[PDB]
């Protein structure tokens, strides 16, 4: 009766994922009772279905279109905060959790004066391929030092000017959850590259933050996707439970519940995996 | 008008000459130039946020060293 | 790619720099010094004091930032280098350019000098080291325009700097690779791959002998090498910021630097604690300049990113304050353009320059209107503001400190505007055809006889350069030496069928319409940009004199009837559907 | 002729690799004739260009095959599907390499004839399963998600095709040469038709009817016959079979009696359920030939499991018409005889099971059979 379960696979699997993101369905029911006694359908319908799984996972413990998994968990964190700042006219739910602030610095290489930007995200997009590769070399290759030169020459305003520059990206604040969002797909045309990292289960972001900081991150949540195309797929989750320290996968239907060391060995692109890593999830800890 | 960076699939960042009144079907059109990958496969985000299209730059504060991150769709189901 | 025309808006005579200097070069027979200008233009300069006016030539013939010059040959031929991606052969004598060299693929920055050898080298942005021999140049014709081309390989990013011994056996590279390659001339071949710098290296030197070399970092540190041990044998930082300028003596014993940190220093290299502060500019240091007449060099030439080229004697050095205060000998600079307003009308500029001087400009007459002198800025925009929409049909762009203005294919027609509200005297004109017929007016191609488009000229010493979208420079000529023989075969080859449909061909562009649906106030119709309300007006009267007894109205606002429909969708509209005007009566 | 085609591309493919896009634009010309002589020869040329061209001209071979298949002429269709077929036999490496473009055909099923499609499938399954490398595994596992969702999804018309998909892959996985988590993996695939197509009875005449001419016309592994036939057997038993000893009981508005028995006895169930449609009884006899498949292949032709059923009478009604033809009302007639046809689909499938045999009991029981085959058809008339 559950056959129905694989036609949304993109926003089950990011529903898995919030479900075991330490405090969002804390922060949820918060906003939820703010709402009930207000009187939004985006929250109401949330709180049925995490009530909903509160239900089937109790008694699981006690009697045993296609789209884009990262665009619709854009849209639901979205429509979130907007809900929240409706409600400012606590209330920081997605900005807490997800939203952090990079600082962008570009240094001109004639003048070798320093221009900032500060911009915001929600997610961390990092290459899968240059053009065995882990996920330090990815984020190397999204906030190290990088010169851009040729066609892409920078226009300096102090020298008036297209100059050769160079840009590296900086972590300022950090968010509790840190959204890892793999490009595992290339252009020549479009192909999916079916060859993922080597994802570690420890994040230290000290590499590229503004401050030295020894705050560590945990992977706590895998969400893949499997097909030879990215036009079309199917996508899997894989939470971690905080029972405590197994591995959750969300298959459609079923749910399979494995060692860490098990689910590592899945990860390892040696094996060369059928379902391809998507979106990498670590929370502060 | 205003120059702003676009960080393309393999990381490397690429430059876009811009005016604040452009439609974000020309910021794709553009990258479509530079890169050659149709503009309805294109997904925009700055600062955490989806461009949508017949928006302009102006909609988003985007400005001058305001950087874009280029990705596709996975879709799956 | 698609040919692009741009002109630069100037004087005949420009005697000053507008820009900063890059490159200093020094001619010990004829006592003249060479500046290789940020505004494109190398001048010669007379070092005697007795001179009120060292001013002697202007040598003009790049488009962009000159960025290094080697002179060679007993001062007889000038080698430059520059951001337009070309290498250039000059006649340092009479100071014109004889050939001009395209091997390269971006910005050339560097030149390699070996005296004895008459061998230079020119590196750039592209990765590429050419070798070229000034005879070999020097004796280019006509007729005779073939050289055989030996670049040195193995170099991974951008070169910034290049260095040769007097000997012609030792050539090293700097670059943002933060290490050092060096190759032998002769043979093409690699030697040795020298570490250490964290940096670009922007400087470096040789000895006599080439077994010694000298390198500068923007690290800020200034490092000794061995080429024997191919090891660095001595670091010295002396500078807070990075260090883009070297000199060094006959002896190889004392190094002068200087650099972002604008002070100059003269550096002791058998031992580093003598350390004795020249002096310190007003502005970052950008290249230097010995003068080698006397042991110890009695001064030096200082290249700074503002226009003014400074002398600081060297008396004492040998014999923290600073050793000089003010600078010897003072070769004045002109003001650079740094802010550009497009006022309104699209044919009228407001500028401000490095002097805070505020200046009225013309595009259209390629001249400057007034001097307004040291006005706001941002004030002169709101007291000069108009209630009228032109659509864009030029670009301006200010890297050499001048106004240059651009017409590209794209826009360049696309400013129709009616002669009335033009100072010409109402025939409807296109401002980018007009332009383009005034600075081809000279071309015996474009005369069917009646010379340009009648209304106005350009000044005859316009610079009119034709060059690709973002690429090379195809043609370069002044507006009045179209009528000459070598450049008109050279135009027929350069110019694109865009402006020879206006230009020769006398073609009129197109007519571009708003469509715009009249409602009543409680149709489609399509029209020329340039309409008037009161053509609208009058069309809504026989449909129900016209003027007194018809208003209109768009976003609930009344229409001044003597306004055009262009002006009203641009302004008053905002909105991103047709335009919607009503009609109510008076 | 083919040999002098054959000759020519064999010792001058040097010369005529500068030029396959020629070449393959005369093969494609060559493929859109009515003639099979012309169409042949069109088909060879687009074989020897993938066979003795480099890997870009292969992907056009591919590429030209599949707009081939999209195209609407049933001919074209048939015959491009016959060379894709061919050059994954030849060449799996370089087919492996164009799964991409292949698997791009299955986003136009619907200008796709059901004939096409079950070819369709098996030349996208027999490259997957073809080769055991790294690069099958994902194409094995691609495959399988686009049958789960086409068995899931909520269109009738790709339910069906994800039943024909899904046994089409399962002979493939079973065919005999297999160890015990591959014949898991076929044993589960079937399962998942079984579950998908429970609810509809046509969506469920389509699998009994494809897993059986599945095990009729291949060699399957012996212990994926092993499951196949416990649980085909048991379910049918369950299902249709009911003991003798217990008399029917419902309100059925027509006496309900043992039929067309021969000579403590079992009985198939098949008035009741076919009335309480006011296991369908529409695929009784789609699943006893998948049944008796299952028998015959388990015991090597032998029948001794099932030979009761042969002689095991039939719950019907008063079938004889007893001059009550006219007062029949227009639901009981309608009734009357789709009763009619199932009893006789039922006989017709039971001559099907044993015309095999030896016996001479055995024989008199499938005449009689037949005998009465002649009578229904008969009464069918009235
Ligand atoms: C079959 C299934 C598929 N999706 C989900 C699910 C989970 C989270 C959020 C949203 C969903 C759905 C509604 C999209 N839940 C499922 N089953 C319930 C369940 C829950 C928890 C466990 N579990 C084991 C150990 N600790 N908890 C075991 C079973
Ligand atoms: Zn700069």
């Amino acid at each position: 009766g559950l056959n129905n379960l694989g036609n949304t696979s993109y926003l089950n699997s990011i529903l898995q994922v919030l479900y075991f993101c330490p405090g969002f369905k804390s922060g949820v029911k918060h906003l939820f009772n703010i709402i009930s006694r207000k009187k939004y359908e985006l929250i109401c319908s949330l709180q049925s279905l995490i009530i909903s799984v509160e239900q089937l996972q109790a008694s699981f413990l006690l009697n045993p279109l296609q789209h884009d998994a990262q665009e619709v968990l854009q849209c639901i964190l979205g429509n979130i905060q907007e809900t929240c700042q409706l409600l400012k006219k606590g209330f920081e739910l997605v900005e807490k959790l997800f939203q952090g602030q990079l600082v962008l610095r570009t240094r001109c290489l004639e003048c070798e004066s320093l221009t900032e930007r500060r911009e915001d995200f929600q997610d961390i997009s990092v290459p899968v391929q240059e053009d065995m590769k882990t996920l330090r070399w990815a984020i190397s290759q999204f906030a190290s030092v990088e010169r851009i030169v040729g066609e892409d020459k920078y226009f300096c305003e102090n020298c008036h000017h297209y100059t050769e520059a160079e840009r590296s990206l900086l972590f300022d604040k950090m968010p509790e959850v840190i959204t890892i969002h793999l490009k595992c797909f290339a252009a020549s045309g479009l192909s999916k590259i079916n060859t993922p990292l080597l994802t570690p289960l420890k994040l230290s972001l000290e590499e590229w933050s503004t401050k030295p900081t020894n705050d560590s991150y945990g992977l706590f949540a895998v969400v893949m996707h499997s097909g030879i195309t990215i036009s079309s797929g199917h996508y899997t989750a894989s939470v971690k439970v905080t029972y405590e320290g197994k591995w959750l996968l969300f298959d459609d239907s079923e749910v399979k519940v494995t060692e860490e060391k098990d689910f590592l060995n899945s990860l390892s692109p040696s094996t060369s995996p059928t379902s391809t890593p998507y979106l990498l999830f670590y929370k502060k800890l | 008008s205003m120059q702003i960076f676009v960080k393309t699939l393999t990381g490397k960042t690429i430059t876009l000459e811009v005016e604040p009144s452009d439609t974000i079907e020309n910021v794709k059109a553009k990258i479509q130039d530079k890169e050659g990958i149709p503009p309805d496969q294109q997904r925009l985000i700055f600062a955490g946020k989806q461009l949508e299209d017949g928006r302009t730059l102006s909609d988003y504060n985007i400005q001058k060293e305001s950087t874009l991150h280029l990705v596709l769709r996975l879709r799956g189901g | 790619r698609k040919v692009q025309v741009s002109y630069v808006i100037r004087d005949e005579v420009e005697k000053y720099n507008r820009n900063g200097v890059n490159a200093l070069q020094l001619d010990p027979a004829l006592n003249r010094l060479f500046t290789a200008g940020r505004d494109s233009i190398i001048r010669i300069w007379s070092v005697n004091q007795h001179k009120q006016d060292p001013y002697i030539a202007s040598m003009e013939h790049h488009t962009d930032w000159v960025n290094d010059i080697v002179l060679c040959c007993n001062g007889k031929t000038l080698i430059s280098a520059s951001s337009d991606t070309t290498v250039k052969v000059w006649n340092a004598h009479k100071g014109f350019c004889m050939s001009t060299l395209r091997t390269h693929k971006d910005y050339v920055k560097a030149l390699a000098y070996a005296k004895d050898k008459e061998l230079v080298a020119s590196a750039g942005l592209d990765r590429q080291i050419f070798l070229w021999d000034v005879n070999t140049l020097t004796a280019l014709t006509a007729s005779n325009n073939t050289v055989t081309t030996s670049s040195l390989s193995g170099n991974k990013d951008s070169i910034y700097s290049l260095a040769m011994n007097q000997l012609g056996t030792i050539i090293v590279s700097g670059s943002t690779e933060k290490v050092l390659r060096v190759w032998d001339p002769r043979t093409c071949a690699k030697l040795m791959k020298l570490k250490g710098h964290t940096d670009n290296v922007k400087a470096l030197l040789l000895n006599r002998d080439g077994t010694q070399c000298l390198s500068g970092s923007s690290d800020g540190t200034i490092r000794l090498w061995s080429l024997g041990q191919q090891r660095c044998i001595a670091t010295y930082r002396v500078h807070d910021e990075g260090v883009w300028a070297l000199q060094v003596n006959d002896a190889f014993t004392h190094v002068y630097s200087g650099g972002r940190d604008r002070k100059i220093y003269c550096t002791d290299l058998r031992n580093p604690d003598i350390r004795v502060l020249i002096c310190e500019e007003k502005a970052p240091v950008l290249k230097m300049e010995l003068d080698r007449s006397a042991d110890p060099p009695p001064a030096i030439w200082v290249a700074t990113t503002k226009s003014t080229v400074n002398k600081w004697t060297l008396k004492g050095i040998h014999n923290i304050t600073p050793l000089c205060t003010q600078p010897d000998q003072v070769i004045k600079g002109g003001a650079s353009i740094i802010q550009c307003h497009i006022l309104n009308d699209k044919r009228h500029i407001l500028t401000k320059d490095t002097n805070n001087n505020v200046a009225y400009w013309d595009v259209l007459k390629a001249c400057k209107v007034e001097d307004l002198g040291k006005v706001d800025f941002e004030d002169e925009i709101k007291k000069r503001f108009k209630m009228v929409y032109v659509p864009n049909w030029f670009s301006v762009d200010l890297k050499t400190g001048m106004l240059t203005i651009t017409l590209d294919e794209s826009d360049c027609f696309a400013a129709w505007v009616s002669a009335k509200d033009a100072g010409f005297s109402d025939p409807k004109l296109n401002l980018g055809g007009l332009l383009l017929q005034a600075l081809l007016e000279y071309w015996p191609r474009t005369h069917v006889v009646q010379k340009g488009n009648g209304y106005f000229q350009v000044p005859p010493h316009t610079p009119v350069i034709f060059g690709e979208a973002g690429g090379r420079t195809l043609f370069r000529l002044l507006c009045r030496d179209s009528g000459g023989e070598t450049e008109s075969m050279l135009l027929n080859e350069t110019v694109p069928q865009w402006v020879i449909d206006i230009t020769v061909d006398k073609n009129m562009p197109k007519f571009n319409k708003i469509p715009f649906y009249l409602q009543p106030h409680a149709d489609r119709l399509s029209a020329s940009d340039m309409l008037q309300v009161r053509k609208v007006m009058e069309h809504v009267y026989e449909k129900i004199l016209a003027e007194e007894k018809i208003e209109l109205l768009c976003q609930d606002q009344v229409l001044d009837p003597n306004m055009d429909l262009r002006t009203v969708k641009h302004f008053i509209w905002k909105s991103g559907g047709d335009l919607t005007l009503h009609y109510r009566q008076k | 002729q083919e040999q002098l085609l054959q000759s020519t591309f064999s010792v001058h493919y040097l010369v005529l690799k500068d030029m396959c896009s020629s070449i393959l634009s005369l093969a494609q010309s060559l493929l859109h004739s009515l003639d099979q002589s012309i169409i042949s020869f069109g088909s060879l040329l687009y074989k020897y260009a993938f066979k003795f061209f480099d890997t870009y001209c292969q992907q056009e071979v591919v590429g030209a095959l599949v707009t081939h298949i999209c195209s609407g002429n049933e001919a074209e269709v048939d015959t491009a599907l016959d060379v894709l077929l061919e050059l994954v036999v030849l060449n799996p490496s370089a087919m492996m390499m164009n799964a991409v473009f292949v698997k791009g055909i299955l986003d136009y099923l619907d200008n796709i004839s059901p004939q096409q499609i079950r070819k369709l499938f098996y030349v996208l399954s027999t490259l997957a399963f073809s080769k055991q490398n790294e690069a099958s595994s994902h194409i094995q596992d691609d495959m399988h998600l686009v049958i789960r969702k086409q068995l899931s999804s909520t269109v009738f018309k790709y339910k069906l095709i994800g039943i024909i998909g899904a046994v089409t892959m399962a002979g493939i996985m079973a065919a005999d040469r297999l160890s015990d988590e591959q014949c898991t993996q076929v044993t589960s695939l079937l399962q998942l038709v079984h579950s998908c197509s429970e609810q509809s009875p046509q969506a469920s005449a389509l699998y009994y009817d494809e897993f059986a001419n599945l095990i009729q016309h291949e060699k399957l592994d012996p212990k994926a016959l092993e499951w196949v036939g416990h649980t085909i057997c048991n379910d049918f038993q369950d299902a249709f079979v009911v003991d003798s000893c217990v008399v029917p009981e419902g309100d059925f508005p027509f006496p309900v009696k043992a039929l067309y028995g021969l000579e403590d006895g079992i009985a198939i169930n098949l008035l009741p359920l076919l009335f309480s449609q006011d296991v369908s009884p529409l695929c009784l006899a789609p699943y006893f030939r998948l049944l008796r498949l299952c028998v015959e292949r388990q015991h090597n032709g032998n029948l001794e499991e099932i030979d009761g059923l042969l002689d095991c009478p039939i719950f019907l009604t008063d079938l004889e018409p007893g001059e009550k033809l006219e007062s029949m009302s227009a639901k009981e007639r309608s009734f009357m005889c789709s009763l009619i046809f199932l009893t006789l689909n039922w006989f017709r499938e039971i001559v099907n099971a044993f015309c095999q045999e030896t016996s001479p009991e055995m024989k008199g029981k499938v005449l009689t059979r037949l005998k009465h085959i002649v009578e229904l058809q008969i009464i069918l008339e009235k």
